[PDB]
Formats: structure tokens, C-alpha cells, sequence
């Protein structure tokens, strides 16, 4: 293909795009018994016979969590937040680095699942000490993590090409977002890195005998927080530059996009206290700065909902769309890269409602580690990541390969789309709903069958919403091999411009952008902020060390 | 047109972002409230105690759960829980109701949760540390007590129970 | 004036607000 040739880009982030999407279709596998379990319905039985290696609820429970929330979010990440910049600069990245990131990846990926297909990490995706995995899922783990820290290198190094042929302009939008993105990665895998070099690598190879645990789970939150906002931000880029045309529109406002990417970049990292208001050993008054840092947090999602509002209106509305409700039914409704993204925005909204209960310190007491924090979670990664991704495949598929979507894999789309994001909303209902019932999360509840009687009505929901993910999944797996498995190639398709959006321009604030520009102050601004949020903990800690033995349970 | 929506647009935002950031600060004020009020006893003492996992049961505060419950005001009982697994001790923890009562829990194994259902007690158990909580029971009665932390696989079945004497 | 956007973001405003008194109003009760 000469297309390869000229864009050796788009075949690296095709293979990002499929191991990220096969990842995601194995993790999936276990939700719908997971969903049963919650409606108190056991198919453990049945898996286990389908799937032999599958010893307990909770190792299927590690591989949901690692391969659906670690690997298939990471992957797409990587595909996206790569590519898109690149095509905007119309320049080629680092190919060599490119493909020694993609190698890191998946030789990660398949070291740690050795482990975990073998019964011996069953430590769930956040692996809390003193629960002990074998020494591979830790170090195949690192490997898969750092595979990142060679993309942030990459698009640092496009950016500053594209700098230097051309002083004194403006970074573009697409590729703002990019870096700003990249760079609070950076500073928020930091956390992991130092959990997984100083603690949990030299304890599962036997060089220490113990662990503290309160100084493992701070180090993890540490970055446990900002990952999320890791997994959000590739598909907030093609919610802000790519869906406005998909709609028929334009983006309203390119400074307040900016301005909600430089917020993330600020405010994602210095919060995580918010996943220990329930643990010993951590000050109150830190508690109460973390929560008020988290509400903060949240101004740059609240920020999106209207500016993304704003534009698929506009778009109606120049579709002839009139009145209050005639800018939505005049929307492009027969286009699944158009529909997906929506659905995921609408989810999004109880999704946020929930997190901002969560965040708010004593209110977590209520919620923490019962059903709702999975409720919550489905509504943001699970329903609008997921779905924007799937959403992608039909736009960002043909652009990479040449292949084209029939009218027939296009209406089969839609249908599993839909599915989809009526599976997650029921599930939803049933989960928050249980969590404010005192059900816990992260248990075999359909083997203790008595123990949840007040539960019964939105177990039914779980139960609903497992039926409707598993049609969903196997539509969207004969969907997704249809057309990757499909003869016909169309180059021009592959040599097609990506439909990055127009902006609607004004008198504005250029002061603005550029103040926003100045992206090397705030990424100090950035690394500041988290030493002051972290740094007194983390002195008192480290000087207060009470390593213990670990622990099988399994 | 463009012009005009667009300068429409950036007016209602800015409404928006102000009164958005209203809420968020009237959170913060409600929040504030229950750290000044007896609701508040429920967050974690943010102090480390320090203890050994692989001796508590046999020496100091957890070794005879029987000797668990201890007055230590006039009004005031402290009670040292130990939750292992797959399970917790004393059981049941037998507490006066109308009395303030200082739970100290820790774990000689794994990460447990302590969530007593019907109240906000609500906190993780880390071998090596004790979680301080406190709270004041109105209504007597049987109370449950939830592992809401995966600690393996006896954790579905993981519960324990209070009971507050009239 | 922007107003399905403004309808959007008072969807936005009353599930916030629903949830988060709803919340709270459970913490006092169990208190
Ligand atoms: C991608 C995934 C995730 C995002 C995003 C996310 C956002 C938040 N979360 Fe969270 N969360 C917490 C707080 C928040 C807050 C304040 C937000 C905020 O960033 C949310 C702000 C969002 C909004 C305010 C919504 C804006 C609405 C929009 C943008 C939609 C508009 C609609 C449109 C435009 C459509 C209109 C179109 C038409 C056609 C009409 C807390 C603590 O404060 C905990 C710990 C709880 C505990 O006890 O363990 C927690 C736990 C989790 C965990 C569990 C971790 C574990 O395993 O223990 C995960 C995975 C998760 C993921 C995610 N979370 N969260
Ligand atoms: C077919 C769709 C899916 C269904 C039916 C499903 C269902 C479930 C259920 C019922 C739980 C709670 C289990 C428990 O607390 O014991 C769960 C956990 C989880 N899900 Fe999913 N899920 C699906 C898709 C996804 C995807 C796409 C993501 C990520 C992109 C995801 C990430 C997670 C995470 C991180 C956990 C928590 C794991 C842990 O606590 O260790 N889910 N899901
Ligand atoms: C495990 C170790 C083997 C790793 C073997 C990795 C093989 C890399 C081949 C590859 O994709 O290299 C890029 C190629 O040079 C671009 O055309
Ligand atoms: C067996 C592992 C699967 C190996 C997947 C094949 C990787 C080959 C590859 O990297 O593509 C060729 C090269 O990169 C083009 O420039
Ligand atoms: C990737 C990195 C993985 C970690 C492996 C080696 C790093 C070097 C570890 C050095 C070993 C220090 C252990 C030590 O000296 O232990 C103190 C002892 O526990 C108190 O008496
Ligand atoms: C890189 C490839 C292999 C690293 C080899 C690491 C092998 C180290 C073995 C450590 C081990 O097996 O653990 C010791 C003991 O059982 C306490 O966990
Ligand atoms: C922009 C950054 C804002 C950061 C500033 C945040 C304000 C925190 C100050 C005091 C909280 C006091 C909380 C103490 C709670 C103790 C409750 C108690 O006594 O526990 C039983
Ligand atoms: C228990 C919870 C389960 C219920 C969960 C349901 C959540 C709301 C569902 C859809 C909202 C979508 C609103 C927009 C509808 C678009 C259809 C439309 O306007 O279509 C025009 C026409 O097709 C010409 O294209
Ligand atoms: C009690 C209430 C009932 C419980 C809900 C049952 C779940 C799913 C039903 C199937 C719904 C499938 C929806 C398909 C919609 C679709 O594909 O719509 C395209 C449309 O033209 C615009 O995008
Ligand atoms: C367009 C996007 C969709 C966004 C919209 C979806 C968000 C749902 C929000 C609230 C529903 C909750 C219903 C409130 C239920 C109240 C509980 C109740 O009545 O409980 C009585 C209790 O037993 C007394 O002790
Ligand atoms: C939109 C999707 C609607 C889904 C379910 C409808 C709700 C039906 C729930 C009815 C509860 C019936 C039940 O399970 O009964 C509880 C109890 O055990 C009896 O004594
Ligand atoms: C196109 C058709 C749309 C279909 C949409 C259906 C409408 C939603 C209502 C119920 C779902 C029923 C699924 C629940 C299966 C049985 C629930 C169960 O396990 O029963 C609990 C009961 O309380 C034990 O005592
Ligand atoms: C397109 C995908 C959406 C499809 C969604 C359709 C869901 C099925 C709905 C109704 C049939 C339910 C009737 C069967 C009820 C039997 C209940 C049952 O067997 O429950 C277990 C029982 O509690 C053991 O003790
Ligand atoms: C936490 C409580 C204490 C801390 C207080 C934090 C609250 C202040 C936050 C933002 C100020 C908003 C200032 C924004 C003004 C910039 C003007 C602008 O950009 O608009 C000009 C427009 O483009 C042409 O008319
Ligand atoms: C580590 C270095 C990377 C982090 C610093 C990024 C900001 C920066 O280097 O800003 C100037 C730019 O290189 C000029 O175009
Ligand atoms: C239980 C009851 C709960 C109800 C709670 C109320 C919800 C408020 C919602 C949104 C406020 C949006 C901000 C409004 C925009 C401010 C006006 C503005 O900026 O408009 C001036 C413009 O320049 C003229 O051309
Ligand atoms: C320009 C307009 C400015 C006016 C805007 C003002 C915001 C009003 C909202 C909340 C006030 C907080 C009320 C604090 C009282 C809390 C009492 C409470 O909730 O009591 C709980 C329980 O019953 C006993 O512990
Ligand atoms: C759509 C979602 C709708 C969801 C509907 C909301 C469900 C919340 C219900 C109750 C929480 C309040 C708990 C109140 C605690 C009292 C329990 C109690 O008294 O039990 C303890 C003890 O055992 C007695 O002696
Ligand atoms: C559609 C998908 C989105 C999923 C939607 C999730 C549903 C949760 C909604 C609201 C939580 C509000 C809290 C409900 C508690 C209200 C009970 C109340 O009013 O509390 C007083 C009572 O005395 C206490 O014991
Ligand atoms: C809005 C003003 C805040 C008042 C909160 C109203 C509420 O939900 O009451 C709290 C609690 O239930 C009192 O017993
Ligand atoms: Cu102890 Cu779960
Ligand atoms: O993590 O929210
Ligand atoms: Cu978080």
C-alpha cells in the first residue's frame, strides 16, 4: 500500500485501535455475569464451563477491571491523542518511537495476563497490599504503564517541530489539547511509578519482606485520580473537534475548549484524597482541601456541558431545526459517529451528579465501596468512553484501513449503540440504587443470596441490564470483525482529510489564548500544585513506615 | 448570524460558569456544617497508631475480645474490634445506647472495610494501623456490619453484628 | 439566545441537585 507508505502513522494506530478494542471485548465478556450476580442471578457455572481457566467471581472481576479500564482506555488513548495532533500538524511522528510504544504495550499486556489467566494476581485492578500478586503482573504492569511515557515524548517532539518552522503562532487546537493532556499524564503516573518501584516490585520479587499499606493506597490515588481523567480527555478531543461536524455544526468556542483542557492539566492530579476519605492516618483538614480541589475539578466538565450543548444546537438549528426541541430531532440521528458520543453525554450527566455526592467528604460515608461507585463509574468510562470510541470506528475505521461501512454495518451500529447505552442507564439504575441500599461492591452477592433483601427491586434492573449488555457485546463483536475482516478496499477512503471541525471565530480574547499557551508556566503551576496538596502527607508517611506481611486469599 | 449566535453564546456561558461555581461553593458551606456537628465523628482519626498485625492476637487491647468493651468516660465506651478473615470479633459487640462509643479496629491479615449498615460508619481496616471512629447509637437494636473491601475469597460472607442494649 | 443549551445545563443543574440533597439528607438521617 502506498498509502502505509506516505502515513506509516496510520497502520500503528490501527494496531493501537484493535489491540485496544480486543482487550475491551474480553474484559467484557464478565459484565453481563457480573450484572446477574448483582440482579442475584449465579451463571458462574455456566462461564466457568465455557471458560475453564476462570477459578472465582473475583479473578473475572480482575480481568474486567484490568482489561476494560487499564488496557482498552490506555490503547485508545494512545491511538487517539497521537494521531489526531499529527494529522492536524500534517506531520509524522517519530515512527521508531511509535512502534517501540506499541511493542511496550504488548509485550506488557502479555506478561501480566500470564498471571492472571493462571489464578495468581486475583488482586482486582487497584491490587491493594497487602493482597500479593505474582511478581509478573506488577513488572508486566510497569511495562504497560510506561509504554505512555514514550507517547508523551512523542508528541512533545511534534509539537516543538511544528514550533520551530513556525515562531510566533499559536498552537493549534487539536494539538493544545494534545499536550496539555500528555504533560498531566506525566506528572500523574508518577504516583504508580514510585508505588511500583519503591514498594510493590522489590515486595513480589522478595527483596522486602513487607508493605505499608496506607503509604501504597496514597502513592496509587495518587494517580488512581488523574487516570481517570486520562481515559476522558481523547474522547473529550473528538467531542470537541470532530462531533461538531459529524452534527452538521461547528465548535462554538475554541478558547473555552482550551481553557477546560488547561483546567484538567491543573486540577486532575492534586485530589486524590477523595479515594481515602474512609481510611486511617490521613489528616481531616487535608481531607477537606482534596474535596473542595475535587468540586474544582469538576468546573471544566460543567465548562464542556454547555460549550458541547451550545454546538449540537447550532448544528440543528442550521439543519432547520426550530422551537426548543426541534434543534435535537433535526440532528443527524442515522449516523452512529454522530449518536454515540450524544448518548455517552446524556449518560454523563447522572454520571457526573454522582461523582460531585462522592466527592463531598462526609457524604462519601453514605456511598463508599457500596454499588453506587460502580454506578457511577458505568456512566462515565463505561457508557460515554466506550461509546465515543465505538462511535470513532465508523468515521476513524476507513480513514485508517481504506475499508469501507455498508449501509448495513451502519445500521447495525446503531443498533448496538443503543443497546449499549440502555444497558448501561438500566444497569445504572440498579446499581445506584442497591449502593444506597448498603450492598457492597466487589462481591459474589448471588452466593450469599439471603443477605440482600431490601435489594430486590433494583436487582431486577442488574438483572435487565445484563441481558441487554450481553446482546450488545455479541452484536458489537460480529460488527467490529465484519468489518475487519471485509474484502473490499477503497484507498481513497484512507487518503480522505479526517472531519476535524470548523470554528465559529470572534473578536475574543487572543490574550487569552495566548496566555493559555504559555504551557511550560503551567505545567509548573501544574507540578506545584501537587506538592503542596501531597507533600505533607507524604513527609509524614514516609518518615512512619509500618510494613506488613502479605497475603493469599485465593 | 455566526456573529451574533456566537456572541449570544459566550454571554449564557458566562451566566452559567458563575452560577455553576454558586453551587459548588454552597456544597463546600453544607459540607463544612456536618464537619462542625456530632455527624462528623464518623471521619477517621487522622493521627497514626502504629500496632503489629503479627501479635495482636496475642498481646495488648485485641487478644481477649471479651475484655473488648472499655468505659472510658462517664459517658463513654471505647471498643477494640479486630476484623480478620473472614469475620469480626467480638461478635456480637454488645454497646449501651444514648452512650458515645470510640471504636479502634485493626486488621492481622488484609485490608477489611467496617460499614455498619443503618449509619455512617464507614471505614477502611489497614493491617498495621488502627481506624478510630466514633458515634452515638439512638435506637437500640441489632446492626449489621458489611466487609464492603475485597479481602478474598471468604468476602461475600464476610459480616459481623453490634447490638445496643436499651 | 442559546436556549436548548440552557435547557440542557437545567437538566444538568436539577439531577446535581437531586442527588447531592437526596445524599445528604441520607447522611442525616443515619447520623
Ligand atoms: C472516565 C471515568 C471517570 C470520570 C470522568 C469520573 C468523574 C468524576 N468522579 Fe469518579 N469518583 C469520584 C468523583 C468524581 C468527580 C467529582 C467527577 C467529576 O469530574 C464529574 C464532573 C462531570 C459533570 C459535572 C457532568 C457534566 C455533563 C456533561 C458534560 C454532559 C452534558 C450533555 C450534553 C452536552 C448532551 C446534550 C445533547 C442533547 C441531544 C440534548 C470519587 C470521589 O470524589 C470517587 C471515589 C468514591 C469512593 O467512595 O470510592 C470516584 C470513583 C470513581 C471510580 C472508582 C475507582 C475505584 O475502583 O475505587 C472510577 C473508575 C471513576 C471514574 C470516573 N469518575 N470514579
Ligand atoms: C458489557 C458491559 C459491561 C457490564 C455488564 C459491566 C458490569 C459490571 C458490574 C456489574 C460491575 C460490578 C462488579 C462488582 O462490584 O463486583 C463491574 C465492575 C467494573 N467495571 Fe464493568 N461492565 C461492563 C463494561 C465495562 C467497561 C467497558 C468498563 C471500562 C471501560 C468497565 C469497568 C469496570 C470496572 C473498573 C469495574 C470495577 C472492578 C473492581 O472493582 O475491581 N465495565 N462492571
Ligand atoms: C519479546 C521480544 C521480541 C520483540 C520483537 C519485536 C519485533 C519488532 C518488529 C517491528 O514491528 O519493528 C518495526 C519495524 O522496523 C517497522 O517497519
Ligand atoms: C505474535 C504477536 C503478534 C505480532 C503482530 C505483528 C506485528 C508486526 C508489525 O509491527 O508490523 C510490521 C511493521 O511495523 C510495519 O512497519
Ligand atoms: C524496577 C526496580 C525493581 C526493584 C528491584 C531492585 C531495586 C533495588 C532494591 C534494593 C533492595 C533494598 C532492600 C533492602 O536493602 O532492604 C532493607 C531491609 O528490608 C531492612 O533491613
Ligand atoms: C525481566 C524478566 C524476569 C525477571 C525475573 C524475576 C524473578 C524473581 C523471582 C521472585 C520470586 O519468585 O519471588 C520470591 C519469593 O517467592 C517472594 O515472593
Ligand atoms: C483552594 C484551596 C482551598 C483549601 C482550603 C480548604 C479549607 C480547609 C480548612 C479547614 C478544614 C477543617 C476540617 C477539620 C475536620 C475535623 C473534624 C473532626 O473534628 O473530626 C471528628
Ligand atoms: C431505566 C432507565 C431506562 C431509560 C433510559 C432512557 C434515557 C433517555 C433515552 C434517550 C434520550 C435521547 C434523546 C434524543 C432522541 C433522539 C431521537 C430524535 O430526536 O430523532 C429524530 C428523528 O429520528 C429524525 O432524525
Ligand atoms: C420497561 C421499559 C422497556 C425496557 C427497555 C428494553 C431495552 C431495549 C429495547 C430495545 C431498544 C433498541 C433501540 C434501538 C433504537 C435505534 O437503533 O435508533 C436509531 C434511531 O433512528 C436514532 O439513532
Ligand atoms: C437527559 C439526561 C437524563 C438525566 C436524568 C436522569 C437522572 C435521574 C435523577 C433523579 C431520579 C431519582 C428519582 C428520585 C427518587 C427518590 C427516592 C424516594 O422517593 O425515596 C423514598 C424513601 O424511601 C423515603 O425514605
Ligand atoms: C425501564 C426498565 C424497567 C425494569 C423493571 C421494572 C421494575 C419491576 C420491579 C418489580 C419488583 C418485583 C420484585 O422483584 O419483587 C420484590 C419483592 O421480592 C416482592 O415481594
Ligand atoms: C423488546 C422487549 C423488551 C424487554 C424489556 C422487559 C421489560 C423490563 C421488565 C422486566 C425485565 C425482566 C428481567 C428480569 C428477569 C427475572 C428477574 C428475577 O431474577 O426475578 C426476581 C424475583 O424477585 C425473584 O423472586
Ligand atoms: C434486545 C435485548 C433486550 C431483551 C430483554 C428481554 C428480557 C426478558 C424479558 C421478559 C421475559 C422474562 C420472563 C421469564 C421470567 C423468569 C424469571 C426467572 O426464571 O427468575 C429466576 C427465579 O427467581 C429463580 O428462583
Ligand atoms: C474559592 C473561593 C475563593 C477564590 C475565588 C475564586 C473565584 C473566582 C474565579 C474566577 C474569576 C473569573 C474572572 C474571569 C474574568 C475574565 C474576563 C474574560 O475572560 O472575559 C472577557 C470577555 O471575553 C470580553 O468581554
Ligand atoms: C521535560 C520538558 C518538557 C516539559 C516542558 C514543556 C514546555 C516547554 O518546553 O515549553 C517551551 C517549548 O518547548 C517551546 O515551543
Ligand atoms: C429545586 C429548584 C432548582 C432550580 C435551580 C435553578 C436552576 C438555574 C439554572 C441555570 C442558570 C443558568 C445561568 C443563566 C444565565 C445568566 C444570564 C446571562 O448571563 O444572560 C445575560 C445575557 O447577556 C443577555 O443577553
Ligand atoms: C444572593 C443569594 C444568596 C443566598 C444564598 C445562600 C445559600 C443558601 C443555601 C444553604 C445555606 C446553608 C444552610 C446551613 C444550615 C444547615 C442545617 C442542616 O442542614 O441541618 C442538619 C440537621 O438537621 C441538624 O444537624
Ligand atoms: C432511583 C433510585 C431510588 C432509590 C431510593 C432511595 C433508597 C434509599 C433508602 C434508604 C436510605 C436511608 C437509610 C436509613 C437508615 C435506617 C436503617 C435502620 O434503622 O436500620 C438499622 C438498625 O438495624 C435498626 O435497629
Ligand atoms: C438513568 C441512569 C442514571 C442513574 C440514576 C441514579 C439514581 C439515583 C438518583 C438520586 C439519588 C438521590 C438520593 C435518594 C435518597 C432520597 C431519600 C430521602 O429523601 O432521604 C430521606 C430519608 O429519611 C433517608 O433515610
Ligand atoms: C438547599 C438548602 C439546604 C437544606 C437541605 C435540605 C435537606 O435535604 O435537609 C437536610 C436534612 O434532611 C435535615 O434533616
Ligand atoms: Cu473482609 Cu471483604
Ligand atoms: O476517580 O474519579
Ligand atoms: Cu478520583
Amino acid at each position: 500500500s502506498r498509502v502505509y507508505e506516505a502515513y506509516p502513522e496510520k497502520k500503528a494506530t490501527l494496531y493501537f485501535l484493535v489491540l485496544g478494542f480486543l482487550a475491551l471485548i474480553v474484559g467484557s465478556l464478565f459484565g453481563p455475569f457480573q450484572a446477574l450476580n448483582y440482579g442475584n442471578v449465579d451463571a458462574y457455572p455456566l462461564l466457568k464451563r465455557l471458560l475453564p481457566f476462570v477459578q472465582s467471581y473475583y479473578q473475572g472481576l480482575t480481568l474486567h477491571g484490568v482489561l476494560n479500564a487499564i488496557v482498552f482506555t490506555q490503547l485508545f488513548a494512545q491511538a487517539i491523542m497521537v494521531y489526531l495532533p499529527a494529522r492536524e500538524l500534517n506531520m509524522r511522528p517519530n515512527m521508531g518511537l511509535m512502534w517501540l510504544s506499541w511493542w511496550m504495550a504488548f509485550i506488557g499486556l502479555v506478561v501480566f495476563a500470564l498471571p492472571l489467566l493462571a489464578n495468581e494476581a486475583t488482586v482486582l485492578y487497584t491490587f491493594y497490599p497487602p493482597l500479593k500478586g505474582h511478581w509478573a503482573f506488577y513488572l508486566g504492569a510497569s511495562v504497560f504503564v510506561l509504554s505512555t511515557w514514550v507517547s508523551i515524548y512523542i508528541v512533545l517532539d511534534l509539537w516543538r517541530r511544528w514550533k520551530a518552522a513556525n515562531p510566533g503562532k499559536v498552537t493549534p487546537l487539536v494539538t493544545y489539547m494534545a499536550v496539555v493532556f500528555w504533560l498531566m499524564w506525566f506528572l500523574a503516573s508518577l504516583g504508580l511509578v514510585l508505588e511500583a518501584v519503591l514498594f510493590l516490585l522489590p515486595w513480589s520479587f522478595g527483596l522486602v519482606e513487607g508493605v505499608d499499606p496506607l503509604v501504597a493506597r496514597t502513592l496509587f490515588w495518587w494517580t488512581g485520580h488523574p487516570i481517570v481523567y486520562f481515559w476522558l480527555l481523547p474522547a473529550y478531543a473528538i467531542i470537541y473537534t470532530i462531533l461538531p461536524k459529524q452534527a452538521g455544526g461547528k465548535l462554538v468556542s475554541d478558547p473555552m475548549a482550551r481553557l477546560a483542557f488547561l483546567l484538567f492539566l491543573l486540577l486532575s492530579t492534586p485530589v486524590g484524597f477523595h479515594h481515602q476519605f474512609a481510611d486511617p492516618g490521613i489528616d481531616p483538614t487535608w481531607k477537606m482541601i482534596h474535596s473542595v480541589l475535587t468540586l474544582f475539578v469538576a468546573v471544566p466538565s460543567l465548562m464542556t456541558a454547555f460549550t458541547v450543548a451550545a454546538s449540537l444546537e447550532f448544528a440543528g438549528r442550521l439543519r432547520g431545526g426550530r422551537g426548543l426541541f426541534g434543534w435535537i430531532r433535526a440532528l443527524p440521528w442515522d449516523n452512529p459517529a454522530f449518536v454515540a458520543p450524544v448518548l455517552g453525554l446524556l449518560g454523563f450527566i447522572p454520571g457526573g451528579a454522582g461523582g460531585i455526592v462522592n466527592a463531598s467528604f462526609t457524604l462519601d460515608y453514605v456511598v463508599h465501596n457500596t454499588a453506587w461507585v460502580p454506578g457511577h463509574f458505568h456512566l462515565q468510562v463505561a457508557s460515554l468512553v466506550t461509546l465515543t470510541a465505538m462511535g470513532s470506528l465508523y468515521w476513524l475505521l476507513p480513514n485508517l484501513t481504506g475499508k469501507p461501512i455498508s449501509d448495513a454495518q451502519r445500521r447495525l451500529g446503531l443498533a448496538v449503540v443503543w443497546l449499549w447505552f440502555l444497558g448501561m442507564m438500566i444497569m445504572a439504575v440498579g446499581l445506584h440504587w442497591a449502593g444506597l441500599l448498603n450492598v457492597p461492591r466487589r462481591a459474589y452477592i448471588a452466593q450469599v443470596p439471603d443477605a440482600y433483601p431490601h435489594a430486590a427491586v433494583p436487582m431486577v434492573f442488574n438483572v435487565l441490564a445484563g441481558i441487554v449488555l450481553l446482546v450488545a457485546l455479541l452484536l458489537f463483536i460480529y460488527g467490529l470483525f465484519s468489518v475487519l475482516l471485509s474484502r473490499e478496499r477503497k484507498p481513497e477512503l484512507a487518503e480522505a482529510p479526517l472531519p476535524f471541525a470548523e470554528v465559529i471565530s470572534g473578536p475574543e480574547d487572543r490574550r487569552l489564548v495566548l496566555a493559555m499557551d504559555r504551557i511550560g508556566f503551567w505545567f509548573a503551576v501544574a507540578a506545584i500544585l501537587v506538592v503542596l496538596a501531597y507533600g505533607p502527607t507524604l513527609v509524614q508517611l514516609f518518615g512512619h513506615l509500618n510494613p506488613v506481611p502479605g497475603w493469599r486469599l485465593w | 448570524d455566526e456573529h451574533k449566535a456566537h456572541k449570544a453564546i459566550l454571554a449564557y456561558e458566562k451566566g452559567w460558569l458563575a452560577f455553576s461555581l454558586a453551587m459548588l461553593f454552597v456544597f463546600i458551606a453544607l459540607i463544612a456544617y456536618t464537619l462542625a456537628t456530632h455527624t462528623a465523628g464518623v471521619i477517621p482519626a487522622g493521627k497514626l497508631e502504629r500496632v503489629d498485625p503479627t501479635t495482636v492476637r496475642q498481646e495488648g487491647p485485641w487478644a481477649d475480645p471479651a475484655q473488648a468493651v472499655v468505659q472510658t468516660g462517664p459517658n463513654q465506651y471505647t471498643v477494640y474490634v479486630l476484623a480478620f478473615a473472614f469475620g469480626y470479633q467480638p461478635n456480637p459487640i454488645e454497646v449501651p445506647q444514648g452512650a458515645e462509643i470510640v471504636f479502634k479496629i485493626t486488621s492481622p491479615d488484609v485490608i477489611h472495610g467496617f460499614h455498619v449498615e443503618g449509619t455512617n460508619i464507614n471505614v477502611e481496616v489497614l493491617p498495621g494501623e488502627v481506624s478510630t471512629v466514633r458515634y452515638t447509637f439512638k435506637r437500640p437494636g441489632e446492626y449489621r456490619i458489611i466487609c464492603n473491601q475485597y479481602c478474598g475469597l471468604g468476602h461475600q460472607n464476610m459480616f459481623g453484628t453490634i447490638v445496643v442494649k436499651e | 439566545k442559546p436556549k436548548g443549551a440552557l435547557a440542557v445545563i437545567l437538566v444538568l443543574t436539577l439531577t446535581i441537585l437531586v442527588f447531592w440533597l437526596g445524599v445528604y439528607a441520607v447522611f442525616f438521617a443515619r447520623g
